[PDB]
């Protein structure tokens, strides 16, 4: 009865987009700059299922709202891309970012084309990464003393910094170890070998690191040992148990004698498997799948130990850390697949529950860190925090390079900038130079947190770095005086600073190149 | 890019339908300037429908 | 378009018509294999390959260079074994021909039906002067056989 | 308000209200809990929705147990579990702080302060108690009169005086009794059953086992005097191929063949144990007794019955050890190895009728490493409570025996504290002297609830207190029948040092956390739907 | 009968023909073995055949 | 032979509660206890699925199984509540949030210890005991993550006794849960290698039949656990009743199994249609046999047209006479044998019950083997695999102690499974670039 | 970016019948991670897969790849549909389950006697099965998609098979059917991983890498 084109879809357009998008966008940055600086507050927020989740984290915070907004949708995405490439510097690229979009409504309103504005904003970026290479500083990986001031600058803002002592030796041990040349010339650093373990009691100062690994497992049967000096050890993937095949079988029987001897057949097939296993002679045997009762009482009587029911993801690390490697087919176990590098193997009681023990390997390649405190709620503060200082270590062992900390850099290329863009000629110089003065954001949120004048202190920091060799000077973070970082001592690796002007710097352009908006037409 | 619009819309229209499709084409058979072709369409017909109501 | 890998091309083509099907053997009787000794696994497999083996044989024997297939919803036409075989021999294979349709391809062409491979003879191929699938820009492909030897009236 | 205006439907609470929020959610929860605390505590009830009822004194017990929804309760009722499976006592006296801390903290920050202040203030007072405390325990030679008083001081204020007179003696008797040299304590060998019949001063403990089923066949014997106890868990019940298998045959006389073939791999094992019950128990004059993890057949039952066997039937996989620790037996899976070397021994077994439900006893073993203690009572919320002031006397007495030391208690310490964390606070510089002021009257929350409820006045018994140990360098405590000073280890008053250290950690971390707190907000999906 | 699946398997014309007469001669045999021990009466937990 | 029934999460305690409903009134059995019958038919077999206690009274074998209180407290209040044995209610305070993790290794580790002492019990009072049943959901937590953690400890304890399931399988066009696929995919992994079978029903077809057959423009759930309890009845109704060839079990296993893993069946139910239609349909043997190969009566979303049938049995009950049964089979068999079984020829199994489920004049029971299935385990696969690029709501199950690996594992073995029922059609097997030169 | 359309479409150039040549786009890889800018997008001399090897133990950098792609799954075997097996002397029933698991073995032996370092198979590949590789030092990669595998056949040489029968009875694998690449590498590209073939000797081969601030942007540039 009506006549329709496009079937209930909305649509707008205009100048009102340019300025809804920037609106949204400034929104979510005033959401998190609280949690900027080392005197920082945590905020708690609440999940579908009913859990309290208490962090300072900048990605945490976002990953638990829902928004409607197209624009909003961008600004949450590039948190995680961030998070998941160098894992530090969740905030201070959403900081960025609003205020790069914020200094650019200016000159829409005095009628400039956006892409007038976009050839100025990555022309910029390019100078940007230059000038960061030039101030940047060689650290020698064989100083242990300089790597723990490099992980202590990045935790100093977060829960643990009390025990931030202890964070730094626990961070840095477990990258040390986790290093491993391999095949050709290929040098990793993965970090699914490093298994972070949480256990509610105790106090927080009994923590440690492990050369090795543990389990949330216990022994089979009672009789066998709780404590070996130097297993031997083996690991299997199959089923110690005579299991059906697969190929559409049945058993006709028609004699007296039938019956028994299918069924005596398969306990002698058990024992053609543990005698098999204790060719080899070993101390512990790993499993994957379930071990009958039968296959206990032949290897219970050759003393081994036996553990059912493992996870594919902790073979792996024992099997990475002990020396052995996986076998499916107990015929063809050999002298080379056998681990030999355990020191110990022992089972405690940790409040009415059994744990396994692997610890004091002659070269482990994988370690298991154990984390003790109040509640579930604290711990899980502490591992979002340690793996922050563990992905802040690798990211220096890959590309040994520091650059100065708490606003010293960004005063410096704002400085590089400025004296650049009054040597060039056209339209184009406005915009280079209101990116440049959005980076000092970073400190001016710095001196707010902590209750300072951030008009006196800002003028007479950048009045400073006018001079000819002060690049290092920034702003201390708890009494608010401009003060040189070569004796403070803060730094950061250089590849965080270039992922956050580089991700900062693209998300503008890509919401600065909107005109209209089409919703609702149902896939 | 001007052909991926137009099939993410949805349109009953019998007279609109024949464009979005011509957008399709454009993209199968070249690759390239599927804006180009719906524009030079509408304005074609536009024009053409004025010689139409004088009696042509 | 052809179940052929590699092969998109034939000059002076000689096109032979099945309707027979190239699988493992299948009687019309509930039929099954029954196995109780592990030596007959072994003799399954190679006695299956031999029987797929033994017809591609016959058909390259004659010079065949272009198959037809005939659709069947009862029984497999045309199993993974008999395509890599004919793949090996150079035979251009076409599959899924339609059932009402087949009296205007032997029209064409002039071939002869054939059901059984004891009559797989030099005599039921007809003679084209080429055959090739032609490729539209963006619309699909398509297939094209020229230079028929003995035309029909189509 | 800046996160309005992208999801209206979401809930937040800023700055000042945030802290609001908290401090008077966290006073909320101890002002119900305090009248728990010390033996005068009034014992609550409570009433599911089937209509149920507990009665109860505990501290975790209140906590999961009453109708709250709030989300500061439940960070709290997280760490009182913690504090719980580990330590196994002083859940209530952690509630209590935490909300007196938080109290404090807020009177000096409603005049101006920021918080970060007072936090710094909390560390450093923490730092130094942990260090004062290091120097007030006693250390012994944990003897067993020792003991007692350590378990009694954890049994009184859990049950009536008379109870606890019965109970301090089972679970000191028991610990000691599976306790070899340095080897830890392991617990799970302590087994807790409950009968519901006649009073509950019966309570007692017994030098064995007690299993809860028995003899399943009519004529099996009811006790015996002499028995060797067997203890497998190989199947005695009839069993199919793993693979497809069917019988086909001919006529009526081929089926009985196969109908008697098809048990003789069962009733194989069923004359390899009796083979060995006549070579052992030669003459008809000891015993036999079977005790299996699986199940049996009523044909191996028969089998069994008729030579004198008594047999149980599907035992729980704990006590496939226990047995093994009581008797001295081993615990095995087949029978391809049956040795006389591998059958225990014991003194005694007979069987115990409770109407509907039956139980068999093992007693008189030579020398057990492992004993049970049995629960009786008239109804089923008693034998509950029972059952939790014995878990929380268990511990206190491994715990005891763990550490090499014991801390006075009745209030005596938190003074002790209190008095050496007020001479410290000259000492450090800035605003951190209202910290360390702030915990020291925290701690004094302990000495107050305790004489606020015996029915004296606080402020006034207090000062008595803190009279003495001014003048007098001795540890005194608060009495509970005269409100005089009272000398806490001459009389034998006791506290565990494990659970003292531990409080006085997890109190103060959270305070910690919870107070730095900018804003509580609920943005998110509002169901997992 | 067995517990185990259990079917009666016949290939020539005489087991099928001796399979029913076989059936209950076995089980006049059974019930005379039990009255001749002097049994009166016989009481059973279970079903009772024809 | 002895069965035990477990039910455990929100959709199994109340097919559980209604099934035990729907036994009492046939036996004879009362909300007391007793047992009112005059037929020695009943009380035959009456043992198989019950207790005897002294005094004449009954009590069913069920272990009722939920974190939280309120489900438990309904049951417990509502109608046959008092029958029940006391003990046997296991509940915890806090539910499971359909979290699957926090149900698999949370709060499900400290449950199972009370739990499996309980089974222990019931076990004891058995000469024999055959085998299990089991009854959950796949898209809650308790029903996903616990019921896996529950069969993994029951296949340690119990060697050989038979596993048998009846799991309600989601439909995602009714997604509910916006992390539903999760919750799925892990469960079925597990399913796999644990189970001996799984029948699976769908809330769809539950939703179809009433609103558009039958009536009730609005069919609450209520309604939809009686027509699954109609499909209890009587894949499970041989069992409790006596025949000429005893149908156990095991020797379904064998019978309807031809393969180890290919293990997933589909039932059917045909007299149940409009009110109307009940009535004025002449329920003859083929028109109700002829619902067996309908589209209608499925209750499945996988279409059999395009799909090929392994095995098929048939479970009738009702007073007949033995002709017209087989006659119409026999005709029913060759019909449509067109789209029927590749290489599997003659694979109906009769079954016939003297007395009917109470209530209707007629009622039979099917059960079918698919190759269809794998259409509804693709579709479930590739909503998964779209939510794991985006590493989408990862933080809830991976931050919870779960390793990151374990999702990325269980989706090779959902593939493996589609790539084993793909391989038996031969039909599936039938480009864009230009990539057509030389060789 | 120019720079590199331009030397990608002249990598693929294809010399055809008389003297028409072609240039077949669409058979370059183009593959999405986001990252780093967009200028550091990198362009590949060879061929790029979006999948990982399938266990961890096995290698994962080959200096000299002798490239073998098959079509077929690599599992334990199982008698057809129509065959079925009765058993009535239970002695022969171990031979019989052996046989399940031998035959696949065998297969396995004469693939990697010819040298073979990496495999690549459109079909899944048995948990067993992936023991033979690791203790031979071998790459092996599972569920690989058709029209990547025509790809690295034609650049690499290697010829796809889809069974290992040949004109007589027996089954063989010569070594004139052998795929060979420079180098084989599996890289680490934002927090996932990937494989890549480089300098294929047969013809040459390319494929782009695109990086972008997120996926929505991302997504822009490929189209
Ligand atoms: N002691 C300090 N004084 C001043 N600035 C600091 C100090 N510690 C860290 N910062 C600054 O904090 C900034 C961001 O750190 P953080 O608060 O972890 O946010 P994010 O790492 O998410 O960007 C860095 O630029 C660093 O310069
Ligand atoms: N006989 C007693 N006289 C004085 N104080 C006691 C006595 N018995 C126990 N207390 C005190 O009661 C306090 C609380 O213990 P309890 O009531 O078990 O709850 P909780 O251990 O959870 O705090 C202990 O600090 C202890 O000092
Ligand atoms: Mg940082
Ligand atoms: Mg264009
Ligand atoms: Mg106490």
């Amino acid at each position: 009865p009506v006549l329709v084109l496009s079937q209930n879809t909305k649509r707008e357009s205009g100048r009102k987009v340019q300025s809804g998008n920037i609106n949204a966008a400034k929104t979510i940055a005033d959401i998190i700059r609280t949690c900027l600086g080392p005197k920082s507050m945590m905020k708690m927020l609440l999940d579908p299922m009913g859990g309290i989740v208490m962090t300072n984290d900048g990605n945490a915070i976002l990953r638990e709202i829902q928004v409607q907004h197209p624009a909003a949708k961008s600004m949450i995405e590039i948190s995680r891309t961030q998070d998941e490439e160098v894992g530090d510097g969740t905030t201070s690229v959403i900081i960025l970012a609003g205020e790069m979009l914020s200094v650019a409504e200016h000159f829409l309103e005095q009628q400039m084309h956006p892409t007038v504005v976009i050839s100025a904003y990555r022309k910029a970026l390019d100078d940007m990464i230059s000038t960061l290479k030039k101030i940047s500083i060689p650290v020698d990986i064989s100083d242990s003393d300089m790597m723990l001031n490099i992980i202590n600058s990045s935790i100093t803002t977060k829960a643990i910094s009390r025990w931030s002592s202890l964070a730094c030796n626990i961070a840095l041990d477990a990258v040390k170890m986790v290093q491993f040349e391999e095949n050709g010339r290929k040098e990793i650093d993965i970090k699914k070998y490093a298994r972070v373990e949480k256990i509610p009691g105790g106090i927080i100062e009994d923590s440690c690191v492990l050369r090795g690994v543990m389990i949330n497992k216990d022994v089979t049967h009672p009789r066998m040992r709780r404590y070996i000096k130097n297993p031997r050890i083996v690991l299997l993937d199959s089923s110690l148990e005579y299991k059906k095949g697969e190929s559409q079988t049945d058993i006709e029987i028609t004699r007296e004698e039938d019956f028994t001897r299918i069924l005596q057949m398969e306990e002698e097939y058990i024992q053609q498997l543990c005698e098999d296993i204790i060719q080899l002679k070993p101390d512990v045997v790993i499993t994957e799948k379930g071990i009958s009762d039968l296959a206990q009482h032949y290897l219970m009587r050759a003393n081994i130990t036996a553990i059912r029911r493992v996870r594919k993801t902790d073979n792996n690390r024992i099997a990475r850390a002990c020396g052995a490697r996986i076998v499916s087919r107990p015929e063809e176990l050999r002298e080379d697949d056998v681990g030999t590098g355990a020191g110990l193997l022992e089972i405690k009681k940790i409040g009415d529950e059994y744990f396994t023990f692997i610890t004091d390997c002659k070269d482990p390649k994988a370690c298991t860190i154990l984390l003790r405190g109040a509640s579930k709620e604290i711990l899980s503060e502490v591992e979002r925090n340690l793996q922050d200082a563990m992905q802040v270590c690798r990211n220096v062992l890959l590309d040994p390079q520091l650059v100065p900390g708490g606003g010293a850099s960004e005063m410096a290329v704002a400085h590089a900038l400025t004296e650049k863009s009054k040597a060039m000629t056209g339209v184009e110089q406005w915009p280079y130079r209101a990116v440049a003065q959005a980076l000092e954001v970073i400190p001016r949120t710095l001196i707010q947190n902590c209750g300072a004048s951030t008009i006196r202190l800002l003028t007479s920091l950048r009045a400073k770095h006018t001079q000819e060799n002060c690049e290092t000077w920034g702003v201390n973070g708890e009494t608010g005086t401009l003060v040189d970082m070569k004796e403070l001592g803060i730094w950061e690796p250089l590849a965080v600073k270039l992922q956050t002007y580089k991700t900062a710097v693209e998300t503008a352009v890509l919401l600065l190149r909107i005109d209209d908006i089409v919703s609702g037409h149902k896939k | 890019d001007g052909a991926t619009i137009l099939k993410l819309l949805e349109v009953e229209h019998p007279a609109a339908k024949v464009l979005c499709e011509l957008a399709d084409l454009q993209d199968k058979e070249v690759g390239d300037g599927t804006t180009s072709v719906v524009i030079i369409a509408a304005e074609l017909l536009k024009n053409a429908d004025e010689l139409v109501k004088q009696k042509i | 378009k052809v179940s052929n890998s590699g092969i998109t091309r034939v000059e002076k083509a000689k096109i032979g018509l099945i309707q027979f099907c190239l699988s493992a053997p299948k009687t019309d009787m509930d039929n099954q294999i029954v196995v109780s000794d592990y030596a007959q696994m072994d003799r399954v497999l190679r006695e299956e390959r031999a029987y797929i083996l033994n017809l591609v044989k016959q058909i390259k024997k004659t010079g065949c260079n272009v198959l037809l297939i005939q659709k069947s919803i009862l029984r497999d036409a045309l199993s993974d074994l008999a395509l890599h075989f004919l793949n090996k021999m150079k035979i251009m294979v076409i599959k899924d021909i339609e059932r009402e349709d087949i009296e205007f391809i032997c029209k064409t062409i002039g071939t002869k039906p054939v059901a059984h491979i004891d009559q797989f003879t030099a005599d039921m191929l007809g003679s084209a002067e080429l055959a090739e699938e032609v490729n539209l820009n963006g619309s699909g492909k398509l297939l094209k056989i020229t230079g028929c030897a003995s035309p029909g009236k189509t | 308000a800046a996160v309005k205006t992208l999801n209206p439907k979401a809930e937040v609470a800023r700055a000042q209200a945030a802290l609001a929020v908290n401090i008077s959610a966290a006073r909320g929860l101890q002002d119900v809990l305090r009248t728990n605390l010390g033996p005068k505590g009034t014992m609550k009830m409570l009433v599911s929705g089937a209509g149920d009822i507990k009665l109860t004194k505990d501290g975790n017990v209140l906590l999961h147990e009453m109708q709250i929804q709030h989300p500061t309760a439940s960070l709290i009722a997280k760490v009182a579990t913690a504090q719980d499976d580990i330590t196994g006592d002083g859940t209530t006296s952690n509630v209590l702080i935490i909300g007196e801390l938080l109290k404090q903290a807020d009177l000096y920050i409603s005049e101006g302060l920021h918080p970060r202040i007072i936090t710094e203030g909390f560390e450093a007072a923490k730092e130094k108690a942990l260090q004062f405390l290091e120097e007030v325990k006693v250390s012994r030679e944990m003897d067993r009169e020792t003991l007692i008083d350590v378990a009694r001081t954890s049994l009184r204020t859990k049950v009536h005086a008379e109870l606890a007179d019965v109970l301090t003696e089972a679970v000191v008797d028991s610990i000691l009794a599976i306790k070899k040299q340095d080897e830890p304590i392991d617990l799970f060998m302590i087994e807790i059953m409950e009968m519901k019949h006649k009073s509950e001063t019966d309570t007692s403990l017994i030098r064995g086992l007690v299993l809860d089923h028995g003899a399943r066949h009519p004529d099996m014997k009811k006790r015996v005097e002499d028995a060797y106890i067997l203890t497998c868990n190989v199947s005695l019940e009839y069993e199919k191929t793993e693979v497809n298998s069917g019988f086909f045959y001919k006529s009526a006389e081929e089926r009985e063949k196969l109908v008697k073939a098809e048990r003789k791999f069962i009733e194989d094992r069923v004359k390899k144990i009796i083979e060995l019950k006549r070579k052992v128990c030669g003459d008809s004059d000891k015993g036999f007794v079977v005790i299996n993890q699986k199940g049996i057949d009523p044909f191996s039952l028969d089998a069994l019955s008729k030579e004198g066997i008594v047999a149980l039937r599907r035992a729980k996989r704990r006590n496939m050890e226990r047995l093994t620790l009581a008797c001295g037996g081993v615990a095995l899976n087949s029978f391809d190895d049956l040795s006389p070397d591998c059958l225990g021994h014991a003194g005694l077994v007979y069987e115990y009728t409770l109407g509907e439900e039956k139980f068999t006893f093992i007693e008189k073993c030579n020398n057990p490493r492992s004993v049970t203690l049995l629960i009786k009572g008239p109804n089923k919320h008693t034998l509950t409570q029972i059952k939790d002031a014995v878990r929380d006397g268990l511990r206190a007495v491994k715990n005891a025996i763990d550490d090499g030391c014991v801390v006075p208690g009745a209030g005596a310490v938190e003074v002790a504290m209190a008095e050496a964390l007020i001479k410290h606070k000259p000492s450090v510089k800035g605003r951190a002297q209202l910290g360390v002021q702030a915990f020291a009257d925290a701690l004094l929350i302990i000495p107050k609830v305790l004489a606020q409820n015996s029915g004296f006045d606080l402020q006034e018994t207090l000062v008595k207190i803190q009279a003495e140990h001014s003048e007098s360098g001795q540890l005194v405590g608060v009495d509970l029948n005269t409100g005089e000073p009272m000398v806490a280890a001459e009389v034998g008053v006791w506290d565990n040092y494990c659970v003292k250290k531990q409080l006085l950690h997890s109190c103060t971390v959270i305070a910690t956390n919870i107070l730095l707190v900018d804003e509580i907000m609920r943005a998110g999906m509002s169901f997992l739907k | 009968i067995t517990e185990t699946k259990g079917t009666v398997l016949i290939k020539t014309a005489e087991e099928l023909m001796n399979f029913s007469k076989g059936e209950e001669n076995l089980m006049d045999a059974q019930v005379k073995a039990i009255a001749d021990t002097g049994a009166n009466v016989v009481v059973t937990g279970g079903k009772v055949a024809d | 032979r002895e069965i035990v029934h477990i039910q455990a999460g929100q959709c199994g305690n109340q097919i559980g509660a209604k099934f035990w409903e729907v036994i009492s009134d046939e036996h004879g059995i009362d909300p007391t206890g007793t047992y009112h019958g005059d037929s020695d038919l009943q009380l035959d077999r009456i043992s198989v699925y019950y207790n005897e206690a002294t005094g004449g009274k009954y009590v069913p074998r069920a272990i009722l199984v939920d974190l939280e209180p309120g489900t438990m407290d309904s049951v417990r209040s509502g109608p046959f509540g008092q029958i029940f044995r006391p003990d046997n209610f296991v509940f915890g305070q806090s539910g499971a949030g359909n979290n699957w993790a926090k149900g698999h290794y949370t709060e499900g580790a400290e449950l199972v210890d009370s739990v499996l002492d309980v089974v222990r019990k019931e076990a004891e009072s058995c000469d024999c005991l055959q085998g299990f049943q089991l009854t959950h959901s796949l898209g809650g937590g308790t029903g996903s993550g616990m019921g896996t953690l529950l069969i993994s400890k029951i296949r340690e304890e119990y060697p050989d006794r038979i596993m048998n399931t009846f799991s309600v399988v989601p439909s995602p066009k009714v997604s509910d849960t916006v992390v539903e696929p999760y919750n799925a995919t892990l469960s079925v992994h597990q399913l796999v290698e644990n189970t001996d079978e799984t029948y699976c029903i769908d809330n769809e077809a539950l939703y179809d039949i009433c609103f558009r057959t039958l009536k009730l423009t609005t069919p609450t759930y209520g309604d939809l656990n009686h027509l699954v309890s109609a499909t209890m009845s009587g894949v499970t109704t041989c069992l409790r009743f006596p025949g000429q060839l005893n149908a156990d079990l095991r020797k379904l296993a064998v019978n309807m199994v031809p393969f180890p893993r290919l293990h997933f069946f589909m039932p059917g139910f045909a007299p149940l249609t409009s009110r109307g239609s009940q009535q004025y349909r002449a329920l003859t043997v083929p028109e109700l046999t002829q619902q067996v190969f309908d589209a209608k009566n499925m209750m499945a979303a996988c279409d059999p047209r395009h799909g090929r049938y392994l095995t098929v049995a048939a479970v009738f009950r009702g007073r007949m006479s033995m002709k017209e049964v087989d006659e119409q089979m026999l005709n029913v068999q060759n019909k449509n044998s067109s789209y029927f079984v590749e290489w599997i020829p003659n694979n109906v199994k009769t079954a016939v019950c003297d007395i009917p489920p109470r209530g209707l004049k007629m009622a039979v029971t099917f059960i079918g083997n698919s190759t269809a299935i794998q259409e509804l385990f693709k579709r479930i696969s590739e909503q998964f695999t779209a939510m794991f690029r985006r590493k989408a709501f990862l933080h809830w199950y991976t931050g919870e102690g779960m390793d990151e690996m374990e999702f990325t594992e269980a989706e090779s073995n959902m593939n493996d499974l589609v790539s084993e029922y793909q391989q038996y059609q031969d039909a599936t097997a039938e480009f864009g670039e230009e990539a057509e030169e030389e060789a | 970016f120019a720079n590199m359309v331009v030397d990608a479409v002249l990598a693929i150039k294809y010399t055809d019948i008389r003297g028409q040549p072609r240039y077949p786009v669409n058979s370059v890889n183009i593959l999405k991670a986001h990252g780093r800018s967009q200028m550091e997008s990198m362009l590949i001399s060879g061929y790029a897969l979006n999948c990982v090897v399938g266990s961890q133990g096995m290698p994962k950098r080959i200096v000299n790849a002798k490239i073998a792609c098959l079509d077929f799954s690599l599992q334990k075997t199982k008698m057809k549909l129509g065959v079925q097996v009765v058993i009535t002397d239970p002695e022969k029933l171990d031979q019989i389950r052996q046989r399940e698991s031998d035959i696949t073995k065998e297969r396995i032996q004469k693939i990697l006697a010819t040298g073979a370092n990496v495999i690549l198979t459109t079909g899944g590949i048995d948990d067993m099965c992936l023991k033979y590789f690791v203790e031979a030092g071998a790459m092996a990669v599972r569920r690989v998609l058709k029209r990547d595998l025509k790809r690295i056949a034609k650049a690499s040489g290697a010829t796809i098979l889809s069974t290992l029968a040949n004109l007589e009875g027996e089954e063989t694998f010569e070594a004139a059917m052998l795929g060979q690449a420079e180098e084989v590498v599996q890289e680490r590209i934002c927090d996932d991983e990937l494989i890549l073939i480089k300098n294929t000797k047969a013809r040459t081969s390319a494929s782009i890498i695109l990086r972008g601030a997120n996926d929505f942007m991302c997504d822009e540039m490929e189209r």
